[PDB]
RNA sequence: UCUACCCAUGUCCAGGGUGAAGUUCAGGUAACACUGAAUGGAGGCCCGAACCCACGCACGUUGAAAAGUGCGGGGAUGAGGU
RNA sequence: UAGGCCCAGGCGACUGUUUAGCAAAAACACAGGUCUCUGCGAAGCCGUAAGGCGAAGUAUAGGGGCUGACGCCU
């Protein structure tokens, strides 16, 4: 879970990584690879807008289906990689037709299990359905906003929301960050929560690790010599039940 | 008549910023309204509780400040904004604050629609009536000065050489010096200051004048 | 022999003297392992028809029974006299008490005269080495004074104001020019208070060693890991070693200032 | 130390050349402008 | 084309020390964590050349030079230099 | 051609960065802590607008403040 380096120096003094007990590869597939090059926060025309950010080691993007589709044709999971993009872990599927797909990996995945995605998909982990489908009470991420984008939300690190109404043409769920909302009724999830869920307990423990994850310095605003910004008429408030006041 | 005294209330109509009042002479009240400040010795102030502090009250304190007479800061209509812990000190150090020019006027809580603690604004308009017209006595006042130049030996150097008071209301100082150009703004105000701590002299507020050597 | 006093010690009567009329309360700060050696005369001379309380500070590393006696010696004598301990807040709590008693005829004759009460001016003086700004620090609790473990850290007179019920005025240790009685010396050297690079070091220790063995018998037999009381200095010196012949003396000095041994007074 | 001055073939030309010059309108100007002076070099 | 930051592609760092995780034998045990032995080679680790800086002193100040020289000094597998 | 050594107090946890050409430090940054906004055409920014960064990332994730290792008090 958690490895704890002893204190051979001051700078490893109380640093912690990870275990890295759930990957079975370390080469990932020619085939969904992409370049994918870095920005410095700046834009268009150049200049900068995005503060603290530039630098770091080089990476290439893994292109994952947040949008299944792929009804029928049963998959069996080949191996569970790292991704440097996101701070989950992804899984490739070996699907009986042929074709090989990325998938978020949720938690509780082991090599061999066989997947489905569809309205007639039962309910475990891995599986994909449309909200009408699932019943009270599941845990489901890799939620959907309209009908046919992909998994606009929960699908971080250790995520979970859960569904708790059925009123009609749409689906009362509560969000990780307790909100609750209505969804449409034709939009898709998946079951299950993500894995990788000890991923806030690590410690960063030096000052070049953040440079290497691309990170730069921040100057406090003294040496440079509670107001709510979302929008007041902003749409979609007609589906916000409960409000996020935590 | 009002605890066997009697009393004087003047209304004004309100006031409202100068830019804007670009109306057809019936701003011509408004000359009636600067009248009656003249004519009061103690002035009281009104801010609505169910709006924030607004620019334009800042200025109209600024009137009664600036003609030498007892303030006593007012707020209405609680009904409206919600009455709890802790919501007594939000406004109350929200207005302290804002109207830092002003620090010897006591604030004051009530609604007028519900008539709560109505009674309790006569009690702080009595207790103005005597500061604004109070008198100390001339051996005290001089014994206080330089122990406060004593601690603060910072003033060539300036030379403080005697004080006394002038006038009743409001209370008028002058302090003989070997030049009133060496005065600063930053040490006339500490002075003042000073003297609002020996003694009350709350509520009201006071202007001091220098003198040269002579 | 021991004749510290450089020019900030001479400078320091002046500016008490020129800031005499301020002053409302003087605390004498004194060391509670030698409560009449550590008095100063010199700066006494000055201070007359002023109020004062004796403190008793570093009141944990003395024995009990002992500073209690001096306590009642100086509170029978017509002073009133208190103990303390200034790292860890143990009798700071009841000196504003005796403060205000103190005060309160000139505070209700000014009552009467017609103006609003003030704060309490206090002025803290003693010798070096003595928690003058600890206790500050503490009564503050804002950590606004420098502290250090070797004497003549402050340098120059501060004000302090405490709220808006003490003003409190710092002062660097004073000793008098010249000392008369060569023992009130060796203990105010042992002690502390001096720069100790001015003195010599092995007649502290000789004292330290003969009082030692006159009235704590036992705890020089306990020691540090040797049991014996003979007639000289070198049986103990060599006993955890060319080693140093006679540098051992600092060692010597050196623990009993941080109370290797349990509490002990010298009266 | 480093003076201000290194030269390059390839930016002066990038910079200062006359395709440059003559690819926006304040380029042209410039190129007017030296003509009408009647200098024997233009643009670099 | 100097300097500040960023982007894409190359390139450089003589030698010598210390000995983390892991692994094996194994007092211990019923086996540990802990003994030791062997293996292992981590580190904004250590000493120190090329390279990069610029802490002390002296000289020079119509200088060899419109920021240098001489003797000492700091970093030197990284938040590195180019 | 190759390290001078040993004691006692402050200050900053450490490695690093700064006024090219007077100030290399106790000043800046830093790993950790805490407050606040943001449900996705997100909030913030650059632009008159189109168009972009944030990010092809989704509350274990991003902006904006205050402090500044870790052990014993708040
Ligand atoms: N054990 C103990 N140590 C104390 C006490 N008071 C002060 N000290 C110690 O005394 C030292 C600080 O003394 P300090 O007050 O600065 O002495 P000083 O008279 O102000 N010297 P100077 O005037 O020159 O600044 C610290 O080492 C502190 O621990 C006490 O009551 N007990």
């Amino acid at each position: 879970a958690i490895k704890k380096y002893k204190p051979t120096s001051n700078g490893r003094r109380g640093m912690t990584t990870s275990d890295f007990a759930e990957i079975t590869t370390d080469k990932p597939e020619k085939s969904l690879l992409a370049p994918l090059h870095k920005k410095g926060g700046r834009n268009n025309q150049g200049k900068l807008t995005v503060r603290h950010q530039g630098g770091g080691h080089k990476r290439q993007y893994r292109v994952i289906d947040f949008k299944r589709d792929k009804d029928g044709i049963p998959g069996r999971v080949a191996t569970v990689e790292y991704d440097p993009n996101r701070s989950a872990n992804i899984a490739l599927i070996n699907y009986a037709d042929g074709e090989k797909r990325y998938i978020l990996a949720p938690k509780g995945i082991q090599v061999g299990t066989e997947i489905m995605s569809g309205p007639e998909a039962d309910i475990k982990v891995g599986n994909a359905l449309p909200l009408i489908n699932i019943p009270v009470g599941t845990v489901v991420h890799n939620i959907e906003l309209k009908p046919g984008k992909g998994g606009q939300l929960v699908r971080s690190a250790g995520t979970s929301a859960q569904v708790l109404g059925k009123e009609g043409k749409y689906v009362l769920v509560r969000l990780n960050s307790g909100e609750v909302r209505m969804i449409l009724s034709a939009c898709r999830a998946s079951i299950g929560q993500v894995g990788n869920e000890q991923h806030e307990l690590i410690n960063i423990g030096k000052a070049g690790r953040s440079r290497w994850k691309g990170i730069r310095p921040t100057v406090r605003g003294s040496v440079m010599n509670g107001f709510k910004t979302r929008k007041k008429k902003n749409k979609s408030d007609k589906f916000i039940v409960r409000r996020r006041k935590n | 008549t009002y605890n066997q005294q009697e009393f004087v209330i003047v209304d004004t109509a309100g006031m409202r910023k100068k830019g804007k009042v670009y109306e057809t002479t019936e701003k011509y009240s408004v000359l009636r309204a600067l009248k009656a400040i003249d004519r009061s010795e103690v002035v009281a102030v009104v801010l609505d509780g169910e709006e924030g502090i607004i620019e334009q009250d800042k200025r109209i304190a600024g009137y009664a400040h600036e003609a030498g007479k007892a303030v006593v800061i007012v707020v209405n209509k609680w009904d409206a904004v919600d009455k709890d812990e802790s919501t007594m000190k939000e406004f109350e150090e929200n207005i302290r604050d804002h109207f830092q020019f002003l620090d010897y006027a006591p604030i004051l809580f009530m609604s007028a629609l519900t008539k709560k603690r109505i009674h309790t604004l006569m009690p702080a308009i009595i207790k103005a009536s005597e500061n604004h017209s109070l008198r100390v006595q001339t051996n005290v006042l001089n014994d206080v000065i330089m122990d406060a130049v004593a601690m603060n030996p910072t003033p060539s150097r300036l030379k403080i050489y005697y004080a006394t008071q002038v006038s009743v209301k409001p209370p008028s100082f002058v302090v003989f010096v070997n030049d009133p150009e060496l005065m600063h703004f930053s040490y006339e105000r500490f002075l003042e200051n000073r003297i609002r701590d020996a003694f009350g002299f709350e509520g009201t507020p006071i202007k001091i004048f220098a003198r040269a050597r002579k | 022999t021991i004749q510290w006093f450089p020019g900030h010690m001479a400078k320091a009567r002046r500016e008490v003297t020129e800031k005499l009329k301020l002053i409302d309360i003087v605390y004498e700060l004194v060391d509670a392992r030698i409560p009449m050696s550590s008095r100063n005369p010199m700066i006494e001379d000055i201070l007359k028809n002023k109020p004062r309380i004796m403190l008793l500070n570093k009141a944990d590393k003395a024995d009990a029974a002992v500073t209690q006696q001096w306590k009642e010696h100086f509170e029978n004598q017509g002073i009133r006299s208190l103990s303390i301990n200034s790292v860890n807040g143990q009798g700071l709590n009841q000196i504003v008490p005796a403060s205000k008693e103190i005060l309160q005829e000139k505070f209700d004759r000014m009552r009467a005269k017609g103006v609003k009460p003030r704060a309490i001016r206090a002025l803290i003086i003693g010798i070096p080495n003595v928690g003058k700004s600890t206790l500050i620090n503490r009564l503050a609790k804002k950590n606004i004074a420098k502290t250090g473990d070797r004497p003549g850290i402050t340098t120059s007179q501060q004000w302090v104001k405490v709220g808006k019920e003490l003003e409190l005025l710092d002062t660097p240790g004073i000793l008098w020019p010249k000392f008369e009685d060569e023992l009130v010396g060796l203990r105010l050297a042992v002690t502390g208070a001096i720069k100790d690079s001015i003195i010599n070091l092995q007649d502290v220790a000789v004292f330290g060693l003969r009082f030692l063995e006159e009235h704590y018998p036992e705890r020089l037999k306990e020691r540090y890991g040797l049991d014996e009381i003979p007639e000289d200095i070198a049986e103990l010196f060599d006993a955890i070693g060319l080693i140093n012949y006679d540098k051992t003396t600092e060692v010597i000095i050196r623990d009993i200032r941080t109370e290797k041994f349990g509490r002990l007074s010298f009266e | 130390m480093k003076r201000t001055f290194q030269p390059n073939n390839r930016k002066r030309s990038k910079v200062h050349g006359f395709r440059s010059r003559m690819s926006s309108k304040n380029g042209r100007l410039v190129l007017a402008r030296r003509r009408r002076k009647g200098r024997k070099v233009l643009s670099a």
